[PDB]
């Protein structure tokens, strides 16, 4: 649950 | 669409409602900590290809929105 | 077009795959300097893109994969 | 072994 959108994805 | 992951095969899920035009939201809380990052992948992967957007809802929630 | 080949030495390098690959063009990518999970996270990113555009992905080698376009 | 997706 410590996982997020990758960055590259902005 | 709210598809409740059991487990990466789901993936299927998502891409079939998303490549469709529709806006996915999806649970990852039966998903084990390495089921739910190759999720978030594929799910980055589908968004990236299509220029969708992808956003964390809440800590084992995200959505993949279309165009 | 001709196939655009990539040494990737991250997750972030799925950017070029991406780009490229959304682009129309065929991309061949090694992955013998990523890590079994990093290679891992990329084979999942680059299934993404290629069923979001119908595209086809075939496995080269154990480290070399491509993805083209429908 | 790394493979492509089934679904694919
Ligand atoms: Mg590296």
């Amino acid at each position: 649950d410590d996982l997020d959108v990758p960055s590259f994805l902005q | 669409v709210p598809v409740e992951l059991h487990s990466f095969e789901d993936a299927q899920v998502i891409g079939g409602a998303f490549r469709d035009g529709d806006a996915v939201v999806f649970d990852m809380s039966l998903l084990s900590r390495e089921e739910a990052r190759r999720i978030v992948d594929f799910a980055a992967g589908l968004c990236f290809a299509l220029r969708g957007k992808m956003q964390k809802i809440d800590s084992v929630t995200f959505a993949v929105v279309p165009e």
